[PDB]
Order: C-alpha cells, then structure tokens, then sequence
C-alpha cells in the first residue's frame, strides 16, 4: 500500500502570493500523481495530471513538479477563487490513495 | 454534456445493505473506467472501488474488500455499487467519477478522474 | 565434471509445497532424500533448493529425476544467457533475478533454473531470498486460481513474478533517472559523471538481459510442446508482451541517460576562461603597480628623491590613475 | 594453386560418424580412412586442420569432384565471406575470432565448408575451435542433432559460431569493466591507448557482423535442394542471434565512447584544476604584495611618521584583504 | 518532375556540349564482340569503326575512354539515339551518381574512385554507362579502370559471362565497380592506422591537417556511395524491360554489397571524428604539464618575495625587535614553508 | 480516394521541405552566433539542434 503524506495540513496567505504544498510517496509511484481542488460542499476539480501537465480548462496559475519522490503543487499568483482544500493523489498502483488534504485560507 | 448523476444514498441501519447506483451521460461506461470516492464527514478524500465495464475487471479498498460490490450495466449505461455489512464507520458522502489512462513510460500508466457526481449521503 | 561457479556458498535450505484442489502441505527440509519421491503424485509439487553449491544435491535430484548431466552443469554454470531446452520429459529454462540497492547504486544478478517435470516444478536457486512470494501466498491464503491446475500455470507463476520484480526494478531506476537529471541540470560534478557512467553500464546490463528473456517467453508461446499444454498459452503470451513493455523501457531510459551528459561535457574549458579573465585582470592591474613602486624604491639617494612635491600623494594619485586606466581598457570586449 | 595462411604448426585429419543408433569417432593423421566415408549413408563430419600441407585439401577435392575455383577460394585468406551454390554441393566461407589477456588483438582464421551428399567437409589453418558444443552433444546423446540430416549439422556449426561470438562479447564486457576502472581513477595516455584500441576491434566486429548476415539470408531465402527443409526457422534464429550481436555491439561501442568522452573531460579538469590554484594563489597574493611595496618605499616627506604599532597595521591590513580574498574564493566554489 | 531539355548556359553559344573534367591526354577506343563460341577484340582511333556495332545479334561492349573529344561523343550518341541531355550528363562530371530509364536504353553514371598514399589523396574519375538493344557504351575519363577482371573472364571463358546477354555485362561492370570499392576502403583502414599511430604517438600539427583531409575524403565517399546505392537498389526493383528479369538476383547482391560499404564509411567517419578528440587531448596533456610547472614554481616563489618585501621595510621604529638573531630563523622559516610546499604538491603529484 | 492519399502524402513531404529551409537558417544564425561569440547558450543550442536532426533522420528513413 501506498502511503503519501500531504504537508502542510493547512496554509494561509493572501491574494497575489506564491504557496506550495508538497506531498511525499511512501515508496516509488512513477509519476502517476494529480491534484484536485475541492472547495466547501462541492465535488473536486482536477488540476494537474502527470504531476506536471494542466488538465485542460485550468487557469496557468496552478503548475506541478517532481523531485525523485516528492510532488509539489504550486500556485504563482493566488485568487479569490483559490482558496480551497488541494488533494495528493497517486494512480501508480491500481489501489488509488489520497493525501489527507491541505487547506489554503486567508 | 457529460454527467454523472448517482442515486440510492440515505440512512441504512448498520449491518444493512445498500445499493448505490451511477448514471452516466454523455459517454458510454464501456470506454471508460468508473470510480466511487468517499468523503467522510469533515474528512479527505477516500477512493472506494473501481470498475472496468468493458473488461469486466474491479479493483477495491482493503476498508471495503469483501463486503462491497462494484458493477456496471452497459444497456444501462449505469454504475452499482453493492454495499454490505455496512458500519458507522462507513458514513461519508459517495462520489462517482470518471477518468481516462494517460502515459509516462512503457512500462507505467496512470489515470486522472475528470467528471465528478454532486454526491449522496450514506450514514 | 559437476563443479559449481557460482559464488554463493553461505547456506543450504530445501522450500517444498503441495497443493491440490483442497488438500495443502508445505514444508521446509534439509535431506535431499525426503522430497525425492514427489515426482509421481497427481498433486502439483514445487521443490525449491535455495543453495546450489552443494553439487550433491543437485547431482542426487538430477539423477533421480532422470534429466541429463549437461543440464545438471547447464544448472551449476552461473555465468550462462538466459535460455530454454525442450526435451521429451522435461523442459528446462535459465533465468537471472536482479536486485537494486538506493544507498550505493549497483546491480547484482542471480541464476534461477527451472524444470518442469509432470507435475513436478524443480527450481534451483544460488541464495537465500526470492521474488515468489506473491505466488507462495497465492498457494496458502486460497486465492486465484493457482490451486485448480497443473505444474505448467506453476511454471507461469513463478515467471510471471520474476517479471513482476523487473517491474519493480524499473521503478527504483525512473527514480535514480529523475533524481541524477535534476542534479546534473543544477549540479554538475565528478560524483554525478560517475553515477550517470553507473546508471548507463546499469542498464545495457538490464537490456543484454532483457533478450534472452523475450527469446525464452516467445519460444514459451509459440513452440507449444505437449508437456505444456495448450491452455496455458495465452498467459505466456502475456508474459512475453510484459517483456516488450520491459524492452521499449530499458530503451528509452538508456536514451535519455546517454544524452545527458553531452552538453555538461562539451561545457568544459569555458572556465577555463574565466580563471583566465580572474588571474590576467590582477596581473594586468597589479605588476605594474609593484614595478614603478621597485622603480621608485631605487636606494642609492641620488634621486631627486628630495620632500619637492609631496611624493606619497602623488604616487597614490598615479596607481589610481594606472588602475582606472587598465580598468577601462578592459571589458572593451566585455570582460569580468 | 598457392598457399596463403600464415599457420602451418600442426595437422590433423578428423572424422565422425553418428546416427541413431549409435556414434563412433576416427582419428588419423592419414587419408586412410576419409576417402571411403564419402559413401557413408549416416550423416558424417569431416574436419581438417591445416591449409598448409595441400596435398590432402587438392586430394580431397578431386575425390569428391569439386571445381578448382572453391579449392583456389579455400587456400585463400584474405577474401570476403561468402556463400556460392551448386547443383552437387554447397560453398560456404566463414570467419571467426578470439581474445586473450595482456595481448589486445583481433585474430581471424577462414572456415569453408563444403556440404554434399550426406557429409560436411570444414577446412580451418590452425588448430583450435569452438565447435566443442556440437561435438558434445553429438558424443553424449543430446538435442535432434543424431535423428536429423547433414543441414542439420551445418545449423549447429553456425550456432556454434554465434556462441562463440556471444563469449567473445563477454570477454570484451570484462575488458571495458577494466578500462572503466582505469578511466575512473588512472588518466594516463596508455587509457587512451588501450581505450582507441578496443574501440577499433568493435568497429572490426560490426564491420564482420555484416556478410554473415548476408551469407545467413542468402540460406535463409533460397533453400536449395541440397537443405531438406525443416530448417528454415534453425536460420531465421541464428539471423535473429546475429541481429542481437549487432545491437550489443553498438552499446559496447557507445560505452566506450563514453568511457574516452569523460577521460577528454578529466583532461582540461586537470588544466582548469591547476589553473585555479594558481589564479587563486595570485590574486590573494599580489594584492597585499603590492600593498607591501607602498610602504617599502623611503620619501623624505612621508606620512605616518611614527604611529604606534605600524607593521601590526600592516598585518591586520594583509589579513583582511586574505579573509575577503577567501570569501570570494567560497562563493566562487573554486576551491 | 518536368520535361527533360537541354539547360541553357550563359557563356557558351546555345547548341554547346562541353567536357566539364581535367583530363585531356589520353584517347582510346576499345571493343570486345564476344558470343557464346566466338569472341573479337580491337582497339581503334576511329570512330566510324565501332557504329556498325549497334546492330550485332552478340554482346558487345564499346569502352570509349577520353571524353574530352567530345566529337566522339556527340556522333555516338547521335548514331545510337542517346538524347542531347544524357550526351550533357555524360560529359558533365560535376555530378552524382544516377540511373535514368528510356524507351530504348538505360543510363547510369557511375564513380570510381584511387587513393594515393604518401600524398593523402582521394582522386574520382566518373565511368559513364549506357545499356541498349545488345550493346553496352562506356565513356570513361582516363586511361586506367577496374574492369581488368571482366575483361580476362570474357577473353578465357571462364565463368557465365559469355552464355549471357548485355545485361549480364553491365551486372560484370557494376560488380567490379563495388568489388574496387572494397579495396578502397580496406586502403582507408590502412590508411587511419597510421594516422592513429602518429596521433598516439607524435601530436605534430600536420596530423591535423591529414585528419581533416581524412574527414572530407569521407564525406566525400558518403556522397558517392548513397546515390550509388539508390541506383542499384533502382535496377533490383524496378525492373526495366532491358534486364530480362533473369539477372535480377545478381543485382540483388551487389545493392547488398553496397550496403555493407555504406556501413563501413559511416563507421569510419566515426573512428576519424575520435582520432580529432584524442588529438586535443594530447596537446591538452602537454599544455598541462606547462601548467604544472609554472603553478608550482609561482606558489612556491610569489609568497616567498612578499614576506621579504615585508621585511625589507624602512622605518625609525623597529617594531620585529628581533630577537636571538631572527635572520637565520627567517630563512629557516621560509625554507620550512618551501619544503612544506613542495612535499604538498608531490602529494597532489604536480611536480 | 487514392489519388487524395497521394495529395496528403505529398502535402506532408512540402512541409518537410519547409522546415528544412528553417533548419538551415537556424544552422547559419547558429554557427555565425558560435564563430562570433561562444559561451554555453551557443554549445547549447548546439546540442539541442543536433538532437532535433537525429530526430529528423530517424523520421525521415522510415
Ligand atoms: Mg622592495
């Protein structure tokens, strides 16, 4: 089993800022890792596929990278409409594991 | 244009069983792969379990392994997941997605759930 | 005659299954005698010799079994290419396991002969520890269907799980990949020259393996002799289209490490120039400087050396005037 | 007819016999018994050793009523492998190599063989080859190789030949593991001699790998009278083990490309490493020795006519300017 | 792609066919009639000799060598059909090799090609072929070719040659063209042997200047042979009607023969583009041995002349004070530090 | 509808042309940017153009 821990569990920061969120693998997931936006009381949007390709629809703000065996989410300018809980995915296996989530709050 | 509607959630008495089922529009379910994530009450994401229609091949949690049931009708064109033995610990909001396989190297494959139901609530 | 080449002669331990329909039994023994009589019962068998440097022992089953010396010393030879025999009672197959370790990056292999005989799988292994567990759990927990057939779908099993763990390898080396091509995009070093000549004679020993393995799965498939039955086919043709995906892999990764290094290569005595700008603008600026000061420490008082014109003002004043001089004469052609 | 070898140490004349029933071995120095092998029903081999003595290849060859072009073709050395086809027989010429330890050289001697009726005549210069494998499977009962016929037997001889390759590319593996450790830790100009050197024998290699492929479709495709069919995939794997050969020949080629890549790379290291000591060793001291010759001087208007501990001054002055010198020389990671 | 039609030049009056070669010495032409039991051969000057060859029932092979007279030239082509533009091709040697298919014949130009040592050279000299009814024309350049053994095969009657029609000549010719080749590059084997030798041994600055050479002279081959390779696999495939589709195979072989050449070339431009690196390298070496010397005579000198400096001051207050007669002991300091010096630069083995 | 798979085929083979004649510009603005003034963009760019033209021929063959 899988096991990716999502830090930080939560962010705060305002408009026009730059935030990250990182995720670590337990072990080796390949690059099969995207991230999801779940606002309040919604369903969640996807952001990133491959842990660097922008699912189509999706503002250039959002960008993804990885380093060996940890992926982090980047945001290069925040909204108002950015402030969400962001999901850490990996579809390496075909047991799918989340992150717990990390929530960006002003 | 693609949609997916699910259907069946509410209170069940615990050690019950449940029914949820997963219309799908704008796509045809024996093309793609069908995906039950669960939400637990002030909690992240969960995935649940994972259906191949044209396959036929299921893939499920080590939470639910055993006691869940997933399955598709392609004259239907809709997505059931079986629920048994249910528990206090299984009340989340059930989500139905579909995703699509992309590439990274000939060797590994990933997949990226796209289309999201709005949810139903099991307790 | 029946010499063993290997390397490994820490321990010796015999692993033997029998499973059936409903009826399982699985124990491990140290008298090659024991599990001698296997060969005859219905039930698929699996005898595991975990170390083959006892030749003994391999001599005694071999013997026992019927199979011929040359396989015997086939079995014995470590340093062999995979490969498959095919005779009228047994059927004999090479294979090589591999390991990778994260902390030093090195590679090690390790031969696995395998022979199938009725319903009977001998596997001979060099040391302690295996890829088959997957299949021994399989085997002890009731699941899949490894318990309704016969010693051929055992066969494709094991096989099935070597190339599981090639799977495995391949994802430690992505890793390594990624990692050594970020550093030799920001951190170009001897280590990193030293690790990508490792990663690169890592993997076209991984390829020159990888050959022989597709050889033997399409020869599997496709020369169908009666003692492994026409069912199991397709599942062999799986195995070998897993071999094509291991292939194309080990083909693109030894593309992408053999490019690397080009440019950080041919980016060398472009510094070369910069200690040059660095040790001939000092030079440049400071020679002169100490020359007239030798020039104007002449001792032999006759100068006219006399307090005139206040002489250390005026020397400071000329060094700033020589110094700004050779400043501005340089990065004319964009120095520094 | 001229002889062109350069070996005549020793000769042997070998000869065997193997069916299905059972197998017996001859050997003779003489042509005694070779002559009356010919009309042998059981598939037979013939093997010769030595071209130099060419009394028994001219023998040979009148006895079994071959031209004298293939006889001219054998005697000679330094042609191109090639096959020729004929109604009674089948001319096929081959190479093949070997390697050493302390000695970095390619050696090839010619193979012809000749097949006909039910026997298979091979003619080599020197003693030694790497036929052992078939002969030991023909010795002690193994493989089709006694059920089937005389093309059956020339199959085997190839594969023999590619297993021969196949160790040989094993041989230069452990050759570049040597080299690689040399390059990693002795630059030296005999690396780069032994390196140009090895990287030439895999160019022979690959150049030699070409016409045995020729030679090989050319069985391969024809399939003359004299090959009694179901053997056609036997040379279309030995094709298949010629193509991988190839392609491990061009990776042993690109390593060793590498290999003298990153020892031009140590080389001008070691020029840009020897320039930086010396860089930095003059610009942490030709600035404080100018500052030193400021004060060396001897005017008779001078300031700091006498200010208490001077030449401290001067050493706290030189220390400052070597601590900002080393500064610079940290952010620059010159040293 | 268009129509084919004499090219128009501005120097040279409309209806002009000039010799576009060097050669112009030699002038020879040479026939060999052969027939299954008969065969004749003659050497003239005259060309009217030759044109009632046209319509022999019996191979025949017309070896014109000289095309500088391009009288000859022009009354032959005029005389056997040949269009104004292959004449054009013919005695325009600036070329590729090529094959072009006509009604009536088939025409292909070919290279051949010496290599001189002691003066590292490659010389080309372009063999022209035309193949029609039952003659084949060659327009050579100079005297001297690789046809010698096509020749001693027709006049011995050895092998098949004789039993064949013309397309079986012009296979002879293409395969002693091919076989020439391989001598050609076994020459440029030899030839990088040497170079390497010297280039490991004595780095002098000619090397270069005979890699360099070696490189062209390879390019060069490569831009030959690939049009060469074209053209045969051109004759194996597409089958002209003056072949008799029963020497096909035969062409077959030389296109593989020309495979295995083209192979050898780009292998060796290989080799020579090493032999430059390791070139650089040697200079490299010998520039850092340069080095060495120099760094170790600054480091241990430069440091040495700033402490005397240091001492050799002028002042009214002594503040060294020296004491226990410190001269000595300065020098035995600064021989100290040398020697400490030294010994770190034979540890990191500069010296 | 043979003759329209000629048209597409030949329309691929012109933009090839095409970029070609770019290739070549870039070659020229390349090795007068390396004969002028190199420095590790030049040798860079370099690498990268020859890696696009093994990418071209390992397509072109075919
Ligand atoms: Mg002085």
């Amino acid at each position: 089993d899988i096991q990716m821990t999502q830090s930080p569990s939560s962010l705060s920061a305002s408009v026009g800022d730059r935030v990250t969120i990182t995720c670590r693998a337990s072990q080796s997931v390949s690059s099969a890792v995207a991230w999801y936006q779940q606002k309040p009381g919604k369903a969640p949007k996807l952001l990133i596929y491959s842990a660097s390709s922008l699912y189509s629809g999706v503002p250039s703000r959002f960008s993804g990278s990885r380093s060996g065996t940890d992926f982090t989410l980047t945001i290069s300018s925040l909204q108002p409409e950015d402030f969400a809980t962001y999901y850490c995915q990996q579809s390496s296996s075909s047991l799918i594991t989340f992150g717990q989530g990390t929530k960006v709050e002003i | 244009e693609v949609q997916l509607v699910e259907s069946g959630g509410g209170l069940v008495q615990p050690g019950g069983s449940l029914r949820l089922s997963c219309a799908a529009s704008g796509f045809n379910v024996s093309y793609y792969s069908i995906h039950w994530v669960r939400q637990a009450p002030g909690k992240g994401l969960e995935w649940v379990a994972s259906i191949s229609s044209s396959s036929g091949s299921t893939s499920y949690a080590d939470s639910v392994k055993g006691r869940f049931t997933i399955s598709a009708d392609t004259s239907k064109n809709t997505a059931y997941l079986q629920m048994n033995s249910l528990r206090a610990e299984d009340t989340a909001v059930y989500y139905c997605a579909r995703s699509y396989w992309y590439y990274i190297w000939s060797y590994s494959y990933g997949n990226a759930m796209d289309y999201w139901g709005q949810g139903t609530l099991v307790t | 005659t029946l010499v063993y080449t290997g390397k490994y002669r820490e321990d010796f331990e015999i692993e033997v299954m029998n499973y059936s329909i409903e009826e399982f039994r699985e124990f491990k023994t140290t008298d090659v005698e024991s599990v001698l009589p296997f060969r005859d019962s219905s039930t698929p068998t699996w005898i595991n010799i975990t170390g083959i440097h006892r030749t003994d022992v391999v001599q005694r089953v071999g013997e026992f079994f019927g199979i011929h010396p040359l396989v015997l010393e086939d079995i014995l030879n470590v340093h062999q290419r995979p490969k498959v025999e095919f005779f009228e009672n047994y059927v004999f197959i090479v294979l090589k396991m591999f390991t990778y370790d994260k902390n030093l990056h090195e590679l090690e292999s390790e031969q696995v002969s395998l022979i199938l005989t009725k319903n009977c799988v001998l596997m001979f292994q060099e040391k302690i520890g295996d890829v088959f567990d997957p299949v021994r759990e399989r085997i002890r927990y009731n699941r899949g269907i490894i318990r309704k057939k016969r010693a051929d779908y055992l066969l494709y099993s094991l096989i099935d799980a070597l190339v599981d763990d090639y799977f495995v390898l391949l994802e430690k080396i992505d890793d390594e990949i990624d990692v050594l091509e970020e550093e030799v995009l920001e951190r170009p070093e001897k280590e990193t020259v030293q690790r990508t000549h490792q990663l690169k004679r890592n993997l076209v020993e991984l390829r020159k393996t990888i050959w022989p393995l597709r050889e033997v799965l399409s020869s599997l498939y496709r020369d169908v002799p009666p003692l492994i039955e026409k069912e199991t086919v397709p599942y062999f043709r799986d195995v070998y289209d897993h071999t094509i995906q291991i292939a194309d892999t080990v083909e693109t990764f030894r593309d992408i490490v053999s490019g690397l290094l080009d440019v950080y290569l041919s980016s060398v005595s472009n510094k070369t120039n910069e200690v040059m700008k660095v040790l001939t603008i000092i030079a440049t600026i400071f020679m002169p400087l100490t020359f007239i000061a030798g020039i104007y420490g002449m001792n032999f008082e006759y100068m006219p050396e006399l307090r005139w014109k206040w002489g250390y003002p005026v020397v400071l004043a000329v060094m700033g005037v020589i110094a700004v001089i050779m400043v501005v004469y340089f990065k004319k052609k964009k120095w520094l």
